RNA sequence: AGGAGGUAAAAAUGUAAAAA
RNA sequence: CGCUUACCACUUUGUGAUUCAUGACUGGGGCGAAGUCGUAACAAGGUAACCGUAGGGGAACCUGCGGUUGGAUCACCUCCU
RNA sequence: CGGCCGCAAGGUUAAAACUCAAAUGAAUUGACGGGGGCCCGCACAAGCGGUGGAGCAUGUGGUUUAAUUCGAUGCAACGCG
RNA sequence: CCCGCAGAAGAAGCACCGGCUAACUCCGUGCCAGCAGCCGCGGUAAUACGGAGGGUGCAAGCGUUAAUCGGAAUUACUGGG
C-alpha cells in the first residue's frame, strides 16, 4: 500500500513450487528402477504399497508408485514415468506408466483400459 | 551345546624375536621370548566360518588372512605364549559371536484404536446436500 | 580352536498337532551357563526349568518337533552366551 | 446497610499383561 | 625477400575469488508410531500461564529477576455502627 | 549460511529443501473443572446388623475333558436366562 | 471436378457413473487385495476396489501427464489488509 512504497518495491508475484521436480516442462521420463519395496500408509488407511526406486535420467533417485496388481519389475528393467501423487504414503509423487518398455499391461482391466495400458482383446 | 577347545597342534605356526621399547641389555639381546604367529587362512578348522573371519576388516589380520598376533607384555616367553593363545580365541572367539537378526515387526493393536478411531470420522463427514 | 558340537536328541521331555513341549532341568549344559539359563525372566520359561514351549505356527507334527526344538536350540545359545 | 480481619489438604495414566 | 620492433590468441606458472560436485563424522528438522520414560500445557491442569534473561537438569521443563493479562477466585464464622 | 555488531552471551538482516491440508480468530450448544453459588439422596455423619476369616449350598473365571452346549460377563454379569 | 457399377457392402471407440460433476444395480474379494484431483472408499450387502449389465459425456477422437493464464479481489494501480 502507498504508492510510495509500491513504487520502490513494486508487488511481489509469488514464485510457485512445481509440485514434481523430474524436470521442468517434462511429461515422461524413464529410469533404471532398482529397489522394489513394500511399506505402510498412514494413519487413514492400512494396506502393502509396492514402490520402487528410480535412477532417473539427469539422475535424481525419487521413489514411484506402481499402480496396478500387475507386477513386471525386479530390480531392472526400464520403465516410464509420470507425476501424480498417492498422499497415503509421504514421499512419493510419481506414478510408473503402466505400457512402459518393459511394464506390460495388468491383467483382466475390461473396464477403463486405456489407463494400464491394454489394447482390446478383439472377442 | 557341547564345544571343546581344538587349536590344531603344528597347525599354528609359532615364531620368536626380540622385544620392543627399554629395559637394559636383556630386552634388546636375548630378548627373543617374544612371540609373533602366523595363522594362515589355508588352515579351515570350520571352513564356511573361516571365510567369515577373511572378509572381516580386523588388525592383527593381513588381507591374506595370515593373522600375526605379536606378543609383548612381560619377560617370561612360556607367559607370552599363552598370552597369545589367549589373544586368538578373544579374537576369533569374539568373532564366531553371530548376532540374531530376527525382524521385524508388525502392530498388534493399531487397527484396535485406530481403525476405529476413522470410523468415528466417516460417520460425522455426513454435512452436505439434505 | 574350539570345535562347536550342539548335539540335539537327548535328555529331552517333548510332548505334542501343534507342539506343546518340555524341556528337563536336572542335566544338559552345567552350572556355570545353567545359571544364566535359570535366570531368564520372559515368561515362556517357568520357575522351575521345565520350560513351557508354545510352538504353534509351524503346523505339522515332525514340522514342529524340530521347530519347537528350534526354539529350544536358539532359546539356548543365547543362554550360553 | 457501609465495613475490616481470617478462614483451603499430597493424588500419574487411558493396550490398560498377552506376545514372541 | 630476409631480418627487426610494438600489439594480440592458444599454451605455461604462481596466487586469489566464486561456484558446483563430494566427505568419515557430527547438529538440528520433518515424517513414520507400532515401543520406553515422564505428564509440561489446555479447568485455579492440581505450583496461574506466557515473554525476555541467567543458571540448572534423562524429558517435558525447574528456579532467580523484571514484565503482561492472552488468569481463576470473593462462600461463610467472630464484631463495630 | 554470508554480512554486520558485540568482551562473551549472542543480536540484527534473512533463506531453502522437505512436509501437511490444514493451522488460526470470534462466538454458540454442550460437556468437564482437585472453579464459585444453591439443593437432594442410607452420600456422609449418628447407630445397628452383616460380607470378606470357617464349613456347606449355588453361579462364574480358569483348568481339565471325547464333550464339559450356548449366551450374559464395571455400576446395570455372576441363587442370571 | 463430373458420369457410371455400388452387394450397406469398406468405416466407433474412449472416459466416467459417492459428493464436487450428468449418470445405477447385481456379483466376487473382506481396513486384505486395491482406487483417488480434493474430502476420502474398504473390518461378509462396497450407489466410490474388480467384474457384469444398464446409463451419461465426447467423438475419429477420447483420456492421463506436463506447462501457461484463468478462477485467485490468495501481490489487491484498476482491486486487499
Amino acid at each position: 500500500a502507498t504508492v510510495n512504497q509500491l513504487v520502490r518495491k513494486p508487488r511481489a508475484r509469488k514464485v510457485a513450487k512445481s509440485n514434481v521436480p523430474a524436470l521442468e516442462a517434462c511429461p515422461q521420463k524413464r529410469g533404471v528402477c532398482t529397489r522394489v519395496y513394500t511399506t505402510t500408509p498412514k494413519k487413514p488407511n492400512s494396506a502393502l504399497r509396492k514402490v520402487c526406486r528410480v535412477r532417473l535420467t539427469n539422475g535424481f533417485e525419487v521413489t514411484s508408485y506402481i499402480g496396478g496388481e500387475g507386477h513386471n519389475l525386479q530390480e531392472h528393467s526400464v520403465i516410464l514415468i509420470r507425476g501424480g501423487r498417492v498422499k497415503d504414503l509421504p514421499g512419493v509423487r510419481y506414478h510408473t506408466v503402466r505400457g512402459a518398455l518393459d511394464c506390460s499391461g495388468v491383467k483382466d482391466r475390461k473396464q477403463a483400459r486405456s489407463k494400464y495400458g491394454v489394447k482390446r482383446p478383439k472377442a | 551345546i557341547s564345544r571343546h577347545v581344538a587349536i590344531p597342534d603344528g597347525e599354528l605356526e609359532i615364531t620368536a624375536i626380540r622385544a620392543q621399547g627399554a629395559g637394559g641389555q636383556h630386552v634388546n639381546k636375548t630378548s627373543t621370548a617374544i612371540h609373533l604367529r602366523f595363522d594362515i587362512r589355508a588352515s579351515s578348522l570350520p571352513e564356511y566360518y573361516k571365510e567369515r573371519l577373511l572378509a572381516a576388516s580386523h588388525h592383527l589380520i593381513s588381507s591374506d588372512g595370515v593373522i600375526v598376533i605379536k606378543a609383548q607384555e612381560y619377560r617370561s616367553q612360556e607367559l607370552n605364549r599363552e598370552a597369545a593363545l589367549a589373544r586368538l580365541v578373544a579374537m576369533i572367539k569374539e568373532l564366531t559371536t553371530e548376532k540374531k537378526a530376527r525382524r521385524p515387526t508388525r502392530p498388534t493393536r493399531a487397527s484396535k484404536e485406530r481403525r476405529l478411531a476413522s470410523k468415528a470420522q466417516k460417520s460425522s463427514v455426513k454435512a452436505m446436500r439434505g
